[PDB]
DNA sequence: GCAGATATCACTCAGCACGA
DNA sequence: TCGTGCTGAGTGATATCTGCTTTGGGTGGGTGGGTGGGTTGAGGCAAT
């Protein structure tokens, strides 16, 4: 029961979009567009079988590209840190297996 | 009255059994002194003491079993030279002999003192001796059928050791009749086992059963032994020879180490099949270890806080660290710098933070840059030296294998991963495949390794400093035409590394006559390296530097006037921050001053050269 | 021919009741 | 008050008996021998 006050209470305030863009990654300063799309994707989208069989796909992958000496490994690192499941791979380290059925 | 001899000699166990208590009775270190002679060296505080009351007492304390000997002491007083040789001929009984007499020596002291200890402690616990230095080293190929069971004395390196393998000490029956429990001794690996219970009302035959999950166990495990390199007489297998370690000497010594072992060389028969008492002729050979040697003080202390008051702190270290090397004071204090490191910081709701200092020495050939290199591989606890085009991407992070013995899918640690806490070394850093130079991205950003491929999903830590070095692509150094061009390297590349230093040898008629006069008298004191090696321990594990507010005050100006003047970017102002903590941890200071950021700033900008 | 696990038979010993 | 001949009982030594292989694998070898048998497939890493 309080934390269903407490939950209620989140959602009664009208200001909670930014107020959870602004608490994402809060290491990182002022990258309001990396953080937006990282809660996006945390969210998810709804998957949807159509009448065929054909499944529709319903999440969401991002892609951030910068110039090295940014803070790009910063979002992952607080990702792989916060999210329910998740894991953390190296592009030279990582394989064909191993990023797959083995 | 009966007399107990050893068997097969004239050594009477009483006489043993007194001379020894008599010994550690009544020992002075001045007797070894004298047998050294060492006369003039005798002192009045220590030499004047009961060395092995002292020993014994500070047993009790700490609460140990374990009293370690030295033959020479045993040859150095007056009732126990003939030990010593029965010591080193007939080893077993003479060790047993020696642990019960330690054992009554501490009881005995324990109700003599009057002391308020309590007897339980004692009356239980086995008391054990372990001598060592019983003379020369003998060679792992000079072992013969003579000096079967006799003490000897070895030195090689740790090749494999097994698992801890229970032993048993004490066996537990219970008779399945009246529920009655009785234990029983194991001599020479065979169980005293009853033929029938041992009660008067219950006496049926055949009834007794072994629980084993209540019976006494000790603890064992077996090391095999490679000689040293140096002892192989013509290239060829190093020989091998297998130790046993029983209760402490267990996970005494790790794979990969060079000890000095004390024991027994001991035989024993190998059974030519598994159901038969059947017997081979050819014996086993093995030592039986009894003892094992790897190969602060307040006074200490209150000197190494001397040295820090020196005013000349700085240019005392940096001159010790590489005493030969000639006018680099920069480079060298730069070096110096990394050796220390920054200040660790744990930190939720985020990540660690690590004051790791990676130093990058580009410049023409002839200079000392390997020179450098071999210095610091030598002071720093861990570093592996790997070169270029030597050594392999996947070599440097981690090698996925398989284990033989437990057939289990295992990963070996690569240089980077092995100099965990250290400082890892390159030598030819140009002459390395992109393809490799990839691995160091996330080593120098992270500190952490992750690996993802044939089912093993894992990630080792690899907090270690990176000092590298590379040469121009020409014959020289051109001042001419910009960094990025001379040295070769992605130039993002060469903005990660905390230092970039330039080092040039430029044509002079003094310069040239100064080195060349610093070169050949091969053919300004400097701290000996075992006090600078304490030093730097001492500060680095107890000193931890935290900022002040005039160091920020400053350091954001230091850094948004770096960025003015245009290359320069966040990376550069955590270096500076972790090079004005690394420079308060050489003074022994908890909080960073603006002296020592201003140094930092003044390293940075002279580094690169300040055209 | 050789070692080990197994079962067979024969011999000798401590208790018992009676007679001296 | 007591001495000794008969009995059931239980080990000790000895009689027959099964077994004398056994086993998949390279720190068990090839002077133990093939009539005792062993017939992959993916994934990782050095060389280039
Ligand atoms: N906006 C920021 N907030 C906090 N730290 C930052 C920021 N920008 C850069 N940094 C620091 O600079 C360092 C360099 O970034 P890095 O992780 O190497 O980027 P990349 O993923 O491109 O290598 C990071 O370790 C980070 O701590
Ligand atoms: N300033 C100096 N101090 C001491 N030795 C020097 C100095 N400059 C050059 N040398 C000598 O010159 C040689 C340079 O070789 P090395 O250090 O291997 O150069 P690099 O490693 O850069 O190829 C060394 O053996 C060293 O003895
Ligand atoms: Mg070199
Ligand atoms: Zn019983």
């Amino acid at each position: 029961s309080d934390e269903i006050n407490e939950l209620k209470e989140m959602v009664k305030d009208e200001h909670i979009y930014d107020k959870l863009v602004r608490s994402i990654a809060p290491a990182v300063f002022g990258h309001e567009a990396v953080k937006k799309g990282i809660l996006l994707q945390m969210l998810g989208g709804v998957h949807k079988s159509t009448v065929e069989g054909i499944k529709l796909r319903g999440d969401i992958n991002i892609c951030v590209v910068g110039d090295p000496s940014t803070s790009k490994s910063q979002f992952l690192k607080y990702v792989v840190g916060f999210a329910p499941r998740s894991v953390y791979t190296s592009g030279k380290a990582s394989s064909a297996a191993g990023l797959t059925a083995a | 009255e009966p007399l107990r001899i050893i068997w097969g000699t004239n050594v009477s166990i009483q006489e043993c059994t007194t001379n020894f208590r008599n010994f550690l009775m009544s020992f002075k270190y001045k007797f070894r002194k004298i047998l050294d002679e060492r006369e003039e060296f005798i002192n009045n505080t220590t030499d004047e003491e009961l060395y092995y009351i002292k020993q014994l007492n500070e047993m009790r304390e700490l609460g140990t079993s374990n009293l370690n000997l030295d033959a020479r002491n045993l040859l150095a007083y007056k009732q126990t030279e003939d030990l010593y040789h029965q010591l080193l001929n007939y080893p077993q009984e003479v060790i047993s002999i020696m642990d019960q007499t330690i054992k009554d020596c501490m009881v005995s002291l324990i109700v003599d003192n009057n002391l308020d200890y309590d007897l339980d402690e004692i009356e239980t616990k086995f008391y054990k001796v372990r001598p060592y230095n019983v003379g020369s080293c003998k060679g792992m190929r000079e072992l013969n059928p003579n000096d079967i069971d006799k003490l000897i004395n070895l030195k090689g390196l740790v090749l494999r050791s097994t698992p801890v393998i229970p032993d048993m000490k004490v066996a537990f029956f219970k008779c399945n009749v009246c529920d009655h429990t009785m234990a029983v001794e194991i001599d020479r690996g065979v169980i005293q086992e009853p033929a029938r219970c041992e009660r008067i009302d219950c006496n049926e035959p055949n009834s007794m059963s072994l629980i084993h999950n209540r019976c006494s166990f000790a603890d064992k495990q077996v090391i095999k032994l490679q000689e040293t390199p140096d002892f192989v007489p013509d290239g060829q297998t190093p020989h091998s020879i297998s130790l046993c370690v029983y209760d402490e000497l267990v996970d005494s010594c790790r794979a990969g180490d060079r000890i000095e072992v004390t024991g027994t060389f001991r035989s024993i028969p190998i059974r030519a099949n598994s159901r038969q008492r059947v017997l081979k002729s050819l014996y086993k050979t093995y030592v039986d270890v009894v003892h094992v040697k790897k190969v602060i003080t307040d006074q200490d202390l209150a000197k190494i806080r001397e040295v820090a008051a020196r005013e000349d702190l700085y240019s005392l270290l940096a001159r010790s660290i590489a005493p030969s090397i000639y006018e680099l004071e920069d480079v060298k204090k730069g070096i110096l710098l990394q050796l220390f490191g920054g200040t660790n910081k744990t930190f939720t709701k985020g990540g660690r933070y690590r004051g790791d200092i990676n130093i990058l020495l580009c410049g023409d050939p002839s200079t000392s840059k390997s020179q450098i290199l071999q210095y610091v591989h030598k002071i720093t606890p861990r570093g592996v030296y790997t070169s270029g085009k030597g050594s392999s991407a996947v070599g440097l992070t981690a090698y996925i294998t398989r284990d033989v013995d437990t057939k289990q899918l295992v990963l070996e640690s690569g240089a980077l991963v092995l100099s965990d806490g250290g400082v890892c070394c390159i030598d030819e850093f140009d002459k390395m495949s992109d393809s490799t130079r990839s691995v160091l991205h996330e080593v120098m950003e992270q500190q952490t390794i992750s690996i993802a491929k044939a089912g093993i999903i894992t990630t080792l830590n690899a907090r270690s400093s990176i000092l590298a070095s590379a040469n121009p692509i020409g014959s020289r150094y051109n001042p001419n035409l910009p960094v990025t061009e001379n040295i070769d390297l992605p130039p993002p590349l060469l903005s990660r590394f905390d230092l970039v230093y330039l080092v040039l040898d430029k044509v002079d008629e003094k310069n040239d006559r100064e080195l060349a006069k610093h070169l050949t008298n091969l053919y300004d004191d400097v701290l000996p390296v075992e006090f600078l090696t304490m030093y730097i321990s001492y500060a680095k594990e107890h000193i931890h530097p935290i900022i002040t507010e005039a160091a920020k005050t400053e350091l954001v100006r230091a850094y948004v006037g770096m960025r003015k003047m245009g290359t320069a970017t966040t990376r550069q102002l955590e270096s500076m921050i972790r090079l004005a903590e690394a420079h308060a941890k050489m003074k022994l200071k908890n909080v960073v001053e603006l002296e020592d950021v201003q140094e930092a700033v003044r390293l940075i900008r002279s580094a690169i050269k300040d055209y």
